[PDB]
């Protein structure tokens, strides 16, 4: 079921990759992990890896929640993409780096009609070669429902605080 | 079918229920799109921009609405009792989608019913995840939260950020946001990015985490807990800009800053009362006015979303588009609104000459 | 010795040449500090706060100035020709420090000369590194740069930052800063804070790296010179690709002893988007845009052209303590405590550079 991983694991997967899509959500905001996140993108772009950000229209708890924090962290606008711009790019991506997002990626929005988030559009993060979730536990999100992708074969869970874990990933990279 | 969008007639309303992008999508769905001459001028949308997008221009409101099967507006249509009978301009049997205020304006609901008009009150959109894209309350109040900070910064005689200079150091502004819904959160974000030290308070306890997720500090205390009012006052006395956003539908706005509280604020302070149309979170506020009392500016602008009309209009238009889109057939040129759809049953107030919504029947 | 600070009486002037902090410093130097009643109201500085800092409160401007050995003001005193004769309120032989505008206002200079008043023009502060603490031009224009963005945002019918939302994406505003001196740098920084995409241009080469370090992008084409018509065509050409996409244009460019350079012509505003805003911070010097008018917002071709006068006074409660500290830093190295007198060293560059007249004789070569 749950394939748990560490900062050391995430470091080589993304450095061996040639394309990484970062998926920020509410947990990123709670931990104030944006500065460590952009720092991680910088050490990736220097390595030759092309990095992007996939922003769900309702990530976080307000409109533009991810935008203001990414802007605070000096993330350039040309790396930042809305759901409809970037949903077809997961196929060509080696890694979907999902940091503090959950409902935003949950496939039960397409499947389960009794799901609270049914009909809501989502980011098809599973189409990436590898998906890594950063969150503290196996707890649900705002919708209060489980996510099928945590048990999927191409998913690695990275349990920890979003700021703490991402800081360690930058340290595990050189 | 023909869909029509008139100019907003209510004083100070600069928004329009259309954008060039939404025109493009509507024509693609098989609609003839008609817009009244000069309807988008307050929203920085020219007649040429809408003709380029595929819309026809009508020279008057009556001509725009004459043969329209669907009508899109921002605010509720005016009645004969208000001196300008806009509902009479709308074709009998047609579909109206707008911000109605249906639960507080029964006369317009009755006036639409007399013409057998099917009206959908967009403010009554159910709070479900798939209808977030259709929610006009959240799209407009979010910009109002941003705008509250801009208006506050404009009326304030100091700069928002801290500045370290050869001449000396000027401190940052201190901001206190009362009520942490959509508007309150965007005010926190905007105040914060401008460099202010931001505090917030809200009666709900799940708010603390949301405030902190934007770098704001939540006001806490650590039987009769009115040490809370003490903890709020302690911060309010140091506050440069207080933004109040607390709103209760159908009811008067709760009083969060009394006149006694205002007297204890420092001179040059500014209160932005976003609840001023519902009585205000501050009694000293007056609709459409900046009042000055006890050295404090009490700012009470009406229709704050219309102060961001050029960004507010495309979002309002997208909300309507998203609401209407799942009901267009285009195998026959018909708009078949589905009754088991929760967004349809939740927003429909009257149809085929009869009031439908349970709160108004 | 007595130091007095009256209320600013010129229309729209909300600043004051004092703060509680500076009062204490003057008291500790050995001055008696007198402030006119209600002088700090526009700057949010109460009579009680100055009193608590150790100042006396005089009921009128005349009563404040009557026995004052030194006088601090923001703007130049009004002459009898302008209405109320403020120069006549100042005691004979006294010292005056303010933004005098001596090079463009000779009548006030001669009026101070007739009353034997020693006048120091703070705007003529020499451009040396050690005089930055006493530089009123940079302290005030820094805040004007900030305020331009705030005025821009207020007049603008759109939001500054990018917001991705359930109702679609709100795009970021595009800001173009013309002239990257002190005001321009703060304009870039404040627009950037609000989430705008910021472009900038200037004739000085050292500016490019300053724009980039603030996260702005430079448009390739001390103070500046008059570039001429040849360069103006090439500047407008390179600028136009961005200017047609620009939401807020902030123009800050000046040239000493000359009218402000034309940077956005009426033909250029014709090509701008409807709802766009131009903030002409050079409007008092003739403007970088010919359509701007002092103290007015002009609307033409779908574009708001904003030309507020006295932009520092639109931030009066920050401007005032900074202006008062500029004055303090200029005056402090010349206070002879243990003798409690003011001996302004004539050998000092800052004294010789700013002194316009003393003891009934005009000193500055102008
Ligand atoms: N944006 C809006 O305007 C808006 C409006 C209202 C509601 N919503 C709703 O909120 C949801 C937002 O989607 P989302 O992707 O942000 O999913 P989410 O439902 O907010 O999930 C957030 C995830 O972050 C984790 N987390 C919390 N604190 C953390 C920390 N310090 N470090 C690391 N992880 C942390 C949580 O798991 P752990 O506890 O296990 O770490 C949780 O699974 C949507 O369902 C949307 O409909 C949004
Ligand atoms: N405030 C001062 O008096 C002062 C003191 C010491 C050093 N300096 C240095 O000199 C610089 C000038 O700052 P300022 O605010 O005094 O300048 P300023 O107020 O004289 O003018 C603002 C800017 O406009 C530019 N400019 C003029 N004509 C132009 C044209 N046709 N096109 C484009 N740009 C044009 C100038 O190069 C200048 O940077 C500062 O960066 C500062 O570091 C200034």
């Amino acid at each position: 079921s749950v394939k748990a991983g560490s900062a050391e694991d995430a470091a080589f997967i993304m450095k061996n990759a040639s394309k990484v899509i970062i998926v920020p959500g509410y947990g990123m905001a709670v931990a104030q992990a944006q500065h460590a996140l952009r720092e991680m993108a910088d050490v990736l772009k220097k390595e030759g890896v092309e990095v992007s950000y996939a922003i769900h229209p309702v990530a976080g708890r307000m409109p533009g929640h991810m935008n203001v924090l990414l802007a605070e962290a000096n993330v350039p606008y040309d790396e930042v993409f809305e759901l409809e711009e970037i949903n077809s790019s997961f196929q060509t991506a080696d890694v979907a780096f999902v940091i503090g997002a959950n409902d935003v990626t949950n496939p039960a929005a397409k499947t389960d009609p009794s799901s609270p988030i049914y009909g809501m559009p989502i980011l098809d993060v599973w189409k990436a070669g590898t998906v890594l979730f950063i969150k503290r536990s196996m707890a649900s999100g705002y919708a209060g429902v489980e996510n099928e992708l945590f048990f999927r074969n191409n998913t690695m869970m990275l349990f920890g605080d979003a700021k703490k874990m991402t800081e360690q990933i930058v340290q595990a990279m050189n | 079918m023909k869909i029509a969008i008139p100019k907003e007639r209510r004083p100070g309303e600069d928004r329009v229920a259309i954008s060039p992008e939404v025109v493009k999508k509507l024509v693609g769905l098989g609609f003839e799109v008609i817009v009244e001459q000069g309807a988008g001028v307050g929203a920085s949308i020219t007649d040429d921009a809408l003709t380029a997008a595929g819309a026809t221009i009508a020279s008057t409101a009556a001509q725009a609405l004459s043969q329209a099967d669907v009508v899109w507006k921002v605010q509720r249509p005016m009645t004969a009792e208000e001196g300008t009978d806009e509902v009479a301009l709308i074709k009998e049997g047609a579909v109206l989608m707008c911000h109605l205020g249906a639960l507080t304006n029964r006369p317009v609901v009755e006036a639409l019913t007399k013409r057998k008009i099917t009206a959908y009150a967009m403010e009554l959109m159910p709070r479900i995840s798939r209808a977030q894209s259709m929610n006009i309350l959240s799209s407009q109040s979010n910009l109002a939260g941003y705008r509250a900070v801009i208006d506050g910064a404009y009326e304030f005689a100091r700069a928002f950020p801290m500045m370290m200079t050869a001449a000396g150091t000027v401190p940052p502004a201190r901001v206190l946001v009362f009520g942490v819904g959509v508007a309150g959160l965007q005010a926190i974000a905007t105040a914060k990015r401008l460099g202010a030290v931001v505090m917030a308070t809200d009666v709900r306890a799940a708010t603390k985490e949301q405030v902190e997720s934007l770098g704001g500090k939540f006001i806490t205390v650590d039987e009769f807990r009115k040490k809370q009012a003490e903890a709020v006052l302690k911060e309010l006395v140091k506050t440069d800009i207080a933004i109040t956003t607390a709103l209760i539908p159908g009811k008067p706005a709760p009083v969060l800053i009394t006149e006694e509280m205002v007297t204890k604020m420092k001179p040059g302070s500014v209160i932005i009362d976003l609840a001023v149309e519902a009585g205000g979170n501050c009694p000293l506020s007056e609709p459409g006015k900046i009042v000055v009392k006890h050295g404090v500016k009490i700012v009470g602008h009406t229709n704050v979303p219309s102060r961001v009309a050029a960004d507010a209009s495309p979002l309002f238009a997208k909300n309507l588009l998203n609401f209407l889109t799942p009901h267009v057939d285009k195998d026959t040129k018909t708009l078949v609104m589905k009754l088991e759809d929760e967004t349809v049953s939740g927003t429909c107030v009257t149809r085929d000459g009869a009031i439908v919504h349970p709160a108004l029947t």
